[PDB]
């Protein structure tokens, strides 16, 4: 051993259908200007 | 009245061109369902693009860009019409020549194009948008900054594939200043951008460190709003994904007391990201594991390993298991972990967990056992105390039951521990 336990974001922050959708929570990709 | 609006737009008269453009902007700016498809049917998009050329009056430019902004705000098919009409190099030109109004409209359009797909994101950057975009932040108009940061964030965004690092990394000094903003929306978006840029190899993390972003990130961890905490924590987490030196920068910035509070968050993602972050610090060297211990982060982790939702529980398992590997260098780490009651929740995890976690938990248990055997020779003793705890906690059987695992790595490991300590 001596192998690294460092885990990058994708192989960790472990997964689910929902969580990847909800904390998609990111500022919306497109916006439309209104009056 | 689309055919007469269209006729007015094709007029050679400037005052009629402007009137028509305003009318188009209005129906594309309406409250309910804008007729983006119908407007495209009229074939007026190329004409609208003409109204953005450098010798057109500013107001015509402004109004045309607004209409094109909203057409680009719809589906990819509709954004494609704007892009294929060569609007983007004109949007970029306006970032130089335009009034603040025109600049803000043009950067909005560019945001919509960039946010459509990785190809369109990259296309905007290939058209050399970064230079005039960075320029916009010398302005002091809140709404321009706010909008531009959103566009800049869309440019940083995405992994499949990531954007040109040689280009997006130029925004880092701007972003470093931007996360000191008092405008919450600007804050949130800049943190998001930074969270994107910090997800990468050694050089990306170092670039984020070099503009002294980590200090401010750790401060923002205690922001009132989870809308700020979330992207800030994501960036902080990304950084300690780096080597021991880079991770030490975040520790020196006081991340550990900050994580203590985050472990209690009602927002599950924050709890989980906090556990993940800690795991990448306890994946560091012995002093960094020790620092996590000294920060009194182990009891909250052990409770989460015990009762949190599975995804969060998994991350807590990693943090504690990673910490246990520092046990070979100094046994007191294992002693402390065991006195904090980590053995039973680790063992109980062996059943419900997936193969990846099972291996991690077995490693942790074997570290606890290795130290326990060594603590027999070192002080003449007949029984491995940690092996007892594991047996008392029912982990012995659960480890034994792991021998019936399809995975050879898990089997060999579960077998080796059953025969060595039991």
């Amino acid at each position: 051993l001596g192998s690294t336990n460092k885990r990058k974001r994708e192989q960790i922050s472990t997964d689910n259908e929902a969580k990847m959708q909800i904390q998609e929570e990111k500022s919306p990709k497109k916006k439309r200007k209104k009056r | 009245e689309l055919p007469q609006m269209t006729q007015q737009l094709n007029s050679d008269d400037m005052q009629e061109q402007l009137s028509a453009t305003v009318k188009f902007r209005q129906i594309l700016s309406r409250e309910h369902r804008p007729p983006i498809d119908v407007v495209i049917q009229a074939g007026v998009v190329p004409r609208l693009v003409e109204f953005m050329r450098e010798n057109q009056p500013e107001m015509l430019q402004l109004e045309a860009a607004w209409a094109l902004t909203n057409i680009a705000s719809g589906t990819s098919a509709q954004t494609k019409v704007v892009v294929d009409a060569d609007a983007v190099p004109l949007f970029i030109q306006l970032l130089y020549t335009g009034s603040v109004e025109v600049k803000e409209q043009a950067i909005w359009a560019l945001g919509n194009v960039a946010g459509d797909s990785t190809d369109y994101r990259d296309y905007v950057l290939q058209c050399n948008a970064m230079e005039p975009i960075l320029g916009l932040f010398n302005s002091n108009k809140p709404s321009l900054i706010r909008t531009a940061t959103w566009t800049l964030s869309n440019l940083c965004r995405g992994k499949k594939p990531q954007p040109d690092w040689s280009v997006v990394s130029q925004a880092l000094p701007t972003l470093a200043k931007l996360i000191y903003s008092m405008d919450t929306e600007t804050l949130v978006d800049a943190c998001w951008a930074i969270s994107y840029l910090s997800d990468g190899p050694q050089e990306a993390i170092q670039a984020v460190i070099d503009v002294r972003i980590p200090k401010r990130l750790v401060e923002l961890l205690s922001h009132e709003s989870t809308l700020v905490q979330t992207p800030a924590l994501r960036a902080v987490g990304n950084i300690v994904t780096g080597n021991d030196l880079q991770t030490q920068v975040v520790i020196n910035a006081g991340v550990l007391p900050a994580l203590r509070l985050l472990l209690s968050s009602p927002k599950e993602n924050i709890k989980k990201e906090a556990c993940w972050t800690i795991s990448n610090i306890t994946a560091g060297n012995t002093e960094q594991i020790q620092a996590v211990i000294d920060a009194n982060l182990i009891p909250p982790l052990v409770k989460l390993l015990e009762v949190a939702e599975y995804k969060t529980k998994k991350e807590a398992c990693w943090a504690i298991s990673n910490a246990s590997s520092g046990g070979l260098q100094r046994p007191d780490i294992i002693r402390y972990l065991v006195s904090q009651g980590c053995i039973k929740p680790l063992c109980d995890l062996l059943e419900i967990a997936d193969n990846r976690i099972i291996e991690v938990t077995l490693d942790a248990l074997e570290n606890i056992l290795k130290m326990g055997e060594a603590d027999k020779e070192a002080r003449g003793l007949n029984i491995n105390e940690n092996a007892d705890f594991i047996e008392k906690a029912g982990g012995m059987e659960k480890i034994f039951n792991c021998q019936q695992n399809e995975n050879d790595k898990i089997y060999e490991k579960a077998y080796k521990i059953i025969e060595t300590y039991f």
